[PDB]
């Protein structure tokens, strides 16, 4: 080893709502844990999420986790694991309670119980009247959630890593994950972090987009680095475009928004989510709302002006007091992005890329998963995955409100729980080679070598455009398949791309262009599920193929790295406590 | 070694810094104000002679501007440390707006008394 | 229309000492955008800048500097807010921190601070709650003004006594933390965070210049806060 | 310890409010300053008494505040503790210089 190796029984690459609560099982359960993090751990996008955690508590009416589950299957249209969504609604209340006695500063209600607020996709007695199960802390949950798992790493003294940039994963002989390098952006210096357990939490990868609610650090690097060493990603055409956007900025505007009383208008003022969606109505499942909105604009119903193209979403009515005590947070976001005072006037909003519901395939113990030749899952020994970079699947073709801090909280949970069990069950793991170590560098030795290639920077807007056009809310055979040519150019350029800043001391350009192939490697699988998938499921709608096929395509799509092909896994479809809700027609 | 941004001439300073750092500065003046003031007083009381002699003292032009100096930046260390003690109190809101205009409030009552002290050395 | 910046530049592999480089952005004439967003542009023709950001929407806390003599953060901060007919925008680190790489500061000492008044949930566990601990409106409203804290920094920064002694005076921002903790009803170690602030620097450093709040990006009022501790502070050891 | 200095800082600044309230008093009335109203002023044992508080309260006042100011910008250990050496016996030569100053008037 020319290179310094520092050991550990975990690596939790990622320090979200996941990877935090994650490091902090795992180290409360006597194992030594590394967080890395390429930001500062409170920097995470989790920070921005806004609505809340949706658990059935049964603090503002009698509740049920079932009622929950079948929300939640009914969501995700279907190809949802049913035993694994099972697992979350159970284990939620619980979970969520750990985090108020944490110290999380929920809202109240009049009893002293947790606030929980109306959301999209929330019903009672399966399918009946409306529900309210979002948890939240006004609308700074995210940042609420973020902050108190810090404060509980920094109690319990967990090492951070922090602002040091995972590279590649490190594969032995016996084609087992034994960690990753990393680069520390401060000084410069490369390391290989040595692990039983490599954890991903990298979030997500908005940015593969022209328009996203996403930080600029969502650049899918967890997705990057699991192709590029081999390992399979999942469902990667379900790409969730939340209703409400900024318009003309991407910045989000809660879906509590639309929770609290607010609604949707078009340019004649018409509530037009009463006639796509005539139960749920302005809180539908968000595939549905944002392809109603994109519907009214493309018929010309949608308003314009500075913002461009949109729908106005209403909130006046709600009152100077209620707006400013429950909606703090999108009353500032609407007046600097949009120069709109949501108590005297509505928000201009459109559907913006907003979550990835696709990733690496993992077992609810976040152990991920693989297929050999016969096409059988079998376990990668020493990679997990929990978040957003991971594919449970628990949100399926379509996740609901507040159902993504969930699934952080409790399967990085279930990932800490189970870790000893996983390590044992995966045996001893050989070690990395010199050249095992070495071949994870390739990556940053191309552009550390590449001084007269491509311009980076074209070659990114280039990859968001394509994404943008051909890969959006609505798509079609035709622009598919020229859009997936255009990416395999796009991805040729990069090949050779530049970069012009070699310093080594705080070096962003290097991060930023190794982030770069990372958005490429998602980009490219998603566009290629995108065609691979002959039907309409959830977010991804074809005009081609404008049914849903439960006889085809009642299942996950599987992208192969190494053949770059599609292959399909099954859905789950038998839960453990009740039975199966049998797949019917998805109308809201 | 690493270096830091501390130029303080490229830092805006808002009306409530400036004030507090005069009331540093005028408490340090009254310090070596109370020595001179003390051995003014000294001499004055020690005999019928001495008292002529600090008369004679207080005649001059650049002791007479000096004194004024001694007299006004007590007043504005009183005034200003009477404003803090206000705010300890409760009797002043600690909002930056309150801040500011407390801040003004102090600057003009300590004019005020900047003027009654010239005429009290006239 | 043009316009113009002069952005603080250090790297200590190159520079003997900081420097102020000028720019130029050609910007569309009737659109407003944040100086982030110039930021960012003006790495595309010189890719060697470095500067924090994230969320670009004034959550995270990266991207806080120092434009115009003034703290705040640049997602949000408008350039029609920084223009001047004939004066450079002047971009520079926050006052008082290491600068690593030019506008990157070391939050080191600032994260020192805030772990110095243990910022987590101090709960004896006597009296359980049978599921969350019942915290009504009224006792949930003194969190508020406290808990928004994006640890940006911003307040601290701007302080002469933590720039005089950032070893040992709290700050501005850690203080806030400190209060937003002593008065939360689920926390039972009010006393014993009292005994650790009792020293002359912890919060006794404070003489209300109020540079902390002026500053703050959420509007927060550190000054109240650092008040209603030393009340606290004469109620118990006075 | 920091609250003891933030009180004794406060009351002292109270006390000598009033002694300057006082002093200002006379000099704003009392006409053509003649030795003799002067040293009739200062003899009284209201005066005295009131005076050697202030200095007094000067002493505790000046310590504390001047305490702060050095340990703001005087960083080199030996060089601050001989510059506190000398402030506080300036300070305390203040208060005796005042007992002899009154004593004999
Ligand atoms: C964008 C968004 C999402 C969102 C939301 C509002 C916005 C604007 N509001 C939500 C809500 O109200 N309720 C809800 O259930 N979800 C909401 N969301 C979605 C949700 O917040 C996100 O999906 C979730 O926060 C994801 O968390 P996760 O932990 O999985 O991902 P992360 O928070 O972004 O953290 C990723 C971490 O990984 C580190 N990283 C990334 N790359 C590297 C490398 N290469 N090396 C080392 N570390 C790396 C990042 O630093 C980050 O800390
Ligand atoms: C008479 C001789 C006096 C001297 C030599 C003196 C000197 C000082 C000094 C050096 C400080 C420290 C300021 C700092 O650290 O920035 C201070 C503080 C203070 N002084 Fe005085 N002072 C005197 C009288 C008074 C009087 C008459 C008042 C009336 C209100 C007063 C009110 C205050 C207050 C309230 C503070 C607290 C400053 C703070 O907390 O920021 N002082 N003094
Ligand atoms: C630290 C401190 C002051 C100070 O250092 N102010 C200051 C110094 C330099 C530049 C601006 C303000 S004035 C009030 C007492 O405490
Ligand atoms: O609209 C929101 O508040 C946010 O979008 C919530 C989720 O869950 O994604
Ligand atoms: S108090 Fe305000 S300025 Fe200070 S760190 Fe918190 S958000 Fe930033
Ligand atoms: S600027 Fe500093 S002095 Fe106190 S009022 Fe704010 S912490
Ligand atoms: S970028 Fe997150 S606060 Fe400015
Ligand atoms: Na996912």
């Amino acid at each position: 080893m020319k290179l310094p190796v520092r050991e550990f029984d975990a690596v939790v690459i990622g320090a979200g709502g996941a990877g935090m609560r994650a490091a902090l099982q795992i180290s409360q359960s006597g194992q030594t844990c590394a967080l890395l993090s390429k930001v500062f751990p409170t920097r995470s996008h989790t920070v921005s999420a806004q609505g809340g955690i949706t658990v059935a508590l049964g603090n503002t009416h009698e509740d049920n986790w079932e009622w929950h589950m079948y929300d939640t299957v009914k969501g995700s249209d279907y190809i949802g694991d049913q035993d694994a969504i099972e697992y979350m609604c159970k284990t939620g209340p619980e979970a969520i309670l750990e985090l108020e006695h944490m110290g999380l500063p929920f809202s109240r209600l009049d009893d002293g119980r947790i606030y929980q607020r109306p959301f999209g996709g929330q019903s009672k007695n399966f399918g009946g009247e409306q529900a309210a199960r979002t948890a939240a802390a006004a609308d700074r949950t995210g940042h609420a959630l973020l902050h108190t798992l810090y404060q509980q790493n920094l109690k319990n003294h967990t090492t951070i890593f922090s602002e040091w940039y995972a590279l590649d994963l490190v594969k032995n002989q016996d084609g087992a994950v034994v960690g990753c390098t990393a680069l520390c952006i401060e000084t410069g210096e490369v390391v290989y972090f040595k692990a039983r357990a490599t954890v991903l939490a990298t979030g997500g990868a908005g940015r593969i987009y022209q328009s996203t609610t996403n930080a600029h650090i969502n650049t899918g690097d967890g997705v990057g680095m699991a192709i590029r060493a081999g390992v399979p990603v999942q469902d990667m055409e379900m790409w969730q475009f939340h209703p409400t956007g900024i318009a003309g900025a991407g910045v989000l505007v809660t879906e509590g928004c639309r929770g609290e009383g607010g609604y949707l208008l078009n340019k004649h003022g018409e509530r037009f989510m009463e006639r796509y969606a005539p139960n749920a109505k302005d809180l539908a499942g968000r595939d549905v709302v944002a392809r109603s909105i994109m519907i009214e604009i493309r018929e010309g119903r949608g308003c314009d002006g500075p913002w461009g193209p949109h729908a106005k979403l209403k909130l006046d009515h709600l009152g100077k007091e209620v707006l400013e005590s429950r909606l703090p947070g999108i009353l500032e976001l609407s007046r600097t992005f949009a120069h709109v005072d949501p108590v005297k006037e509505p928000i201009p909003v459109i559907p913006t890329c907003h979550y990835m519901m696709g990733g690496i395939p993992t077992k609810v113990t976040g152990q991920a998963l693989t297929v050999n030749e016969k096409g059988e899952d079998v376990v990668v020994p020493g990679l997990f995955a929990v978040g957003e970079i991971a594919c449970v699947s628990v949100h399926g073709a379509n996740r609901l409100g507040g159902n993504s801090l969930l699934d952080l909280v409790v399967f990085g949970r279930a990932a800490g729980l189970h870790l000893q069990e996983s390590i044992a069950e995966q045996g001893a793991l050989r070690d990395a080679s010199e050249s095992d170590v070495e071949a994870s560098l390739d990556r940053l030795n191309r552009w550390n070598n590449n001084r007269n290639g491509e311009d980076p920077v074209a070659i990114r807007k280039a990859l968001q455009e394509c994404m943008q056009h051909n890969f959006s809310v609505f798509r079609e055979g035709d622009a598919m398949a020229k859009g997936l040519e255009q990416l395999k150019v796009i991805r040729e350029r990069l090949k050779n791309a530049r970069l012009d800043d070699t310093s080594s001391e705080f070096n962003t350009q290097r991060v930023e262009c190794l982030e770069l192939d990372n958005l490429m490697e998602t980009a490219y699988a998603t566009a290629v599920s995108a065609n691979f998938r002959t039907e309409s499921r959830g977010a991804h709608s074809r005009f081609d193929f404008p049914d849903r096929d439960d006889e085809n395509w009642l299942c996950h799509s599987l992208y192969l790295p190494e053949s770059e092909s599609m292959t399909r896994r099954s859905v789950n479809m038998e839960p453990k406590l009740r039975p199966a809700f049998p797949p019917k027609i998805r109308t809201y | 070694q690493r270096p830091v941004n501390l130029d303080l001439q490229t830092i805006r300073f808002p009306i409530t810094a400036i004030a507090s750092i005069l009331h540093r500065v005028s408490g340090v003046i009254t310090f070596v104000a109370v020595g001179i003031l003390l051995w003014l007083l000294g001499t004055s009381l020690s005999s019928p002679e001495g008292f002529e002699q600090a008369s004679a003292i207080m005649g001059s032009f650049f002791v007479k501007f000096i004194m004024w100096g001694i007299l006004t930046a007590l007043a504005y260390h009183v005034v200003v440390g009477i404003r803090h003690m206000m705010m300890d109190f409760g009797y002043l809101e600690e909002t930056f707006e309150a801040g500011k205009r407390s801040a003004k409030i102090s600057f003009v009552i300590t004019v005020v008394l900047s003027l009654l002290a010239g005429v009290l050395v006239w | 229309m043009r316009l113009e910046f002069s952005i603080y530049r250090y790297n200590p592999d190159v520079d003997d000492a900081p420097r102020m480089q000028d720019y130029t952005l050609e910007a569309d004439e009737g659109r407003d955008m944040m100086l982030l967003d110039a930021l960012i542009q003006l790495k595309e023709k010189d890719p060697s800048l470095s500067f924090r950001r994230s969320c670009r929407e004034g959550v995270c806390g990266s991207d806080g500097l120092n434009m115009n003599g003034k703290n705040g953060l640049a997602c949000i901060t408008p350039i029609s807010a920084l223009n001047q007919p004939g004066k450079k925008i002047v971009i520079r680190p926050l006052p008082g921190l290491p600068v690593i790489r030019d506008l990157v500061v070391d939050m080191g000492q600032f994260y020192a601070q805030y772990e110095k008044i243990k910022p987590y949930l101090l709960n004896n566990g006597q009296n359980p709650p049978a599921r969350e601990h019942l915290q009504m409106p009224e006792q949930r409203e003194k969190l508020d003004g406290l808990y928004e804290c994006i640890l940006c920094a911003c307040c601290s920064t701007s302080c002469p006594s933590f720039w005089w002694n950032p070893d040992k005076f709290i700050g501005p921002a850690g203080l806030l933390a400190a209060y937003r903790f002593l008065i939360d009803s689920r926390d039972t170690e009010t006393d014993s965070r009292l005994d650790g602030l009792s020293d002359a620097f912890s919060v006794f450093r404070c003489h209300s210049i109020m540079n902390c709040v002026s500053v703050c990006p959420k509007g927060l009022n550190p000054t109240r806060a650092i008040g209603h501790i030393k009340s606290m502070l004469l109620q118990r050891n006075a | 310890n920091g609250v003891h200095d933030f009180i004794l800082v406060r009351a002292t600044a109270i006390v000598l409010t009033l002694y300057i309230i006082y002093m200002v008093g006379f000099f704003a009335t009392s006409g053509e300053l003649t030795y003799e109203v002067w040293i009739g002023f200062f003899a009284s044992a209201f005066t005295k008494v009131f005076t050697l508080l202030a200095l007094f309260s000067i002493l505790i006042m000046a310590w504390i505040g001047m305490w702060q100011v050095l340990t703001d910008y005087v960083k080199p250990l030996a060089l601050r503790l001989m510059l506190q050496l000398v402030i506080v016996v300036a300070l305390v030569v203040y208060v005796i210089y005042g007992f002899v100053v009154v004593w004999g008037v």
